[PDB]
C-alpha cells in the first residue's frame, strides 16, 4: 500500500517558478527512482525526469534547461522546480515511483545486458494552471417535494482555478454522492455542484454537511443543507 | 526512438481488443503499458513486455516480438475504455524515455440508458446576494450526448446558459450539468422555469417555480 501524494499551487503566473512536492506513504524513498510526469489538457504523457534516492538526476532534454528535481530522504519526499513558466506548462503533474529493470540476455561479462525503467506506483496528479489572473461561493441546494429517494446538494460557484473537492459529513457520507465536473464560464471562472441522494423517508432529523476544499486558496468550507 | 500507436481502437463488448505499438526492432526492447481512464491517473498494466503488475486482471496480456509490441485485452468491458500508452527506455538516445502517442479504446454497442434529471431552484441564501442560479443536473445517460433547452414560462431562453460536456461516470454512464443565472427580479418575475434535456430522440423536462 505505497501511496504518492502531489502537493501543488494550482496556479502560477507566467514566467515565474512552479514548485511541486510529492510525499510518499506506506513505503520508503530509499533504493528507488522517482519521476515527474505531466499531461497537458487533451495531450499525451510527457516524462520530465527521474531522481535516484542518492541524488543522481536525469531529464527530458526538451525541458532540461528549466527543470530541477531534488530528493529528501529525511522526509520521504522529492521535488520539482520548473522555471520561466509559460502557458504550455499548463498540465496535470504526476509523481511516480520508478523501477529499474535489467535484462541479461547473454553473458553478463560481454555486456550482453541492458537496463530499463518503468513506473509502477503513481500519484493522483495535481492541476497546474498558468494565468495572470488571481485566485468560491457555496450555496445549499435544498431537498424538495423522486420515489423515496431525495436529492440535495451544494452549489460551488465562481472559483479559480481548478480544482475543488467536495466531501459530505466529513467523508462519512459517501453513498449516493455525485460531484459533477465544473463548467467553464464565459467569465472564465469555474462552477460545480455536488449532489447526494438520500432516503426521502426521515429526511428530517438527519444532518447533511458538504465540505468544500479549495487548495489554491487554502479555504476549507462547511455548509449545512436542510429543506 | 519512435513509438507508433494507432490513435483509436473500437470493440464490441466481450470481443478482444488489440492495441499495437510500432517501433524498429522493438522486440529487442522492454515495453511497458499504461492505462488511463477518463479523469484518472495512469496505472501500470504491463511491464517488461509481458509481466503483470499486482491487481491487473488476467484479461490484460502484453506481448512483444519483431517490430510490434501488443497489448491484448480479451472479454473487453465498458469499464476498460481508456487511453493506452506503450513506453520504452532506449538508452542510446538523447531522449531516453519514450512514450507512445496513445490509443483510445472505445467500446461500441453499449446498452442505451435514459437520463435522470434534477433541477434545483436558486437557493434562499443566494437571493440575498442579489444573484440567482438554476442548477440542472443530468446523469445516468448513454450515449453521452444530450441537448439542453431552457424555458422561461413556455419561452425559450439562450441568455446566461452555461452547459458542460458529458463526462463518464464510474458506472460507465454519462453525467452533465447546465446552469442558468438570473436576477432575483427575473426569477420571481416568472411563474416557472424549465430545463429541457433531449437524449437520443426523446426529451425529459423538469420545472421549478419561486415561493
Amino acid at each position: 500500500q505505497v501511496q504518492l501524494q502531489e502537493s501543488g499551487p494550482g496556479l502560477v503566473k507566467p514566467s515565474e517558478t512552479l514548485s511541486l512536492t510529492c510525499t510518499v506513504s506506506g513505503g520508503s524513498i530509499s533504493s528507488y527512482y522517482w519521476s515527474w510526469i505531466r499531461q497537458p489538457p487533451g495531450k499525451g504523457l510527457e516524462w520530465i525526469g527521474y531522481i535516484y534516492y542518492s541524488g543522481s538526476t536525469n531529464y527530458n532534454p526538451s525541458l532540461k534547461s528549466r527543470v530541477t528535481i531534488s530528493v529528501d530522504t529525511s522526509k520521504n519526499q522529492f521535488s520539482l522546480k520548473l522555471s520561466s513558466v509559460t502557458a504550455a506548462d499548463t498540465a496535470v503533474y504526476y509523481c511516480a515511483r520508478t523501477q529499474q529493470g535489467k535484462r541479461i540476455y547473454g553473458v553478463v561479462s560481454f555486456g550482453d545486458y541492458y537496463y530499463y525503467y518503468y513506473m509502477d506506483v503513481w500519484g493522483k496528479g495535481t492541476t497546474v494552471t498558468v494565468s495572470s489572473a488571481s485566485t468560491p461561493s457555496v450555496f445549499p441546494l435544498a431537498p424538495s417535494s423522486s420515489g423515496g429517494t431525495a436529492a440535495l446538494g451544494c452549489l460551488v460557484k465562481d472559483y479559480f482555478p481548478e480544482p475543488v473537492t467536495v466531501s459530505w459529513n466529513s467523508g462519512a457520507l459517501t453513498s449516493g454522492v455525485h460531484t459533477f465536473p465544473a463548467v467553464l464560464q464565459s467569465s472564465g471562472l469555474y462552477s460545480l455542484s455536488s449532489v447526494v441522494t438520500v432516503p426521502s423517508s426521515s429526511l428530517g432529523t438527519q444532518t447533511y454537511i458538504c465540505n468544500v476544499n479549495h487548495k489554491p486558496s487554502n479555504t476549507k468550507v462547511d455548509k449545512r443543507v436542510e429543506p | 526512438y519512435v513509438l507508433t500507436q494507432p490513435p483509436s481502437v473500437s470493440v464490441a463488448p466481450g470481443q478482444t481488443a488489440r492495441i499495437t505499438c510500432g517501433g524498429n526492432n522493438i522486440g529487442s526492447k522492454s515495453v511497458h503499458w499504461y492505462q488511463q481512464k477518463p479523469g484518472q491517473a495512469p496505472v501500470l498494466v504491463v511491464y517488461d513486455d509481458s509481466d503483470r503488475p499486482s491487481g491487473i486482471p488476467e484479461r490484460f496480456s502484453g506481448s512483444n516480438s519483431g517490430n510490434t509490441a501488443t497489448l491484448t485485452i480479451s472479454r473487453v468491458e465498458a469499464g476498460d475504455e481508456a487511453d493506452y500508452y506503450c513506453q520504452v527506455w532506449d538508452s542510446s538516445s538523447d531522449h531516453p524515455w519514450v512514450f507512445g502517442g496513445g490509443t483510445k479504446l472505445t467500446v461500441l454497442g453499449q446498452p442505451k440508458a435514459a437520463p435522470s434529471v434534477t433541477l434545483f431552484p436558486p437557493s434562499s441564501e443566494e437571493l440575498q446576494a442579489n444573484k440567482a442560479t438554476l442548477v440542472c443536473l443530468i446523469s445516468d445517460f448513454y450515449p453521452g450526448a444530450v441537448t439542453v433547452a431552457w424555458k422561461a414560462d413556455s419561452s425559450p431562453v439562450k441568455a446566461g446558459v452555461e452547459t458542460t460536456t458529458p463526462s463518464k461516470q464510474s458506472n460507465n454512464k454519462y453525467a452533465a450539468s447546465s446552469y442558468l443565472s438570473l436576477t432575483p427580479e427575473q426569477w420571481k418575475s416568472h411563474r416557472s422555469y424549465s430545463c429541457q434535456v433531449t437524449h437520443e430522440g426523446s426529451t425529459v423536462e423538469k420545472t421549478v417555480a419561486p415561493t
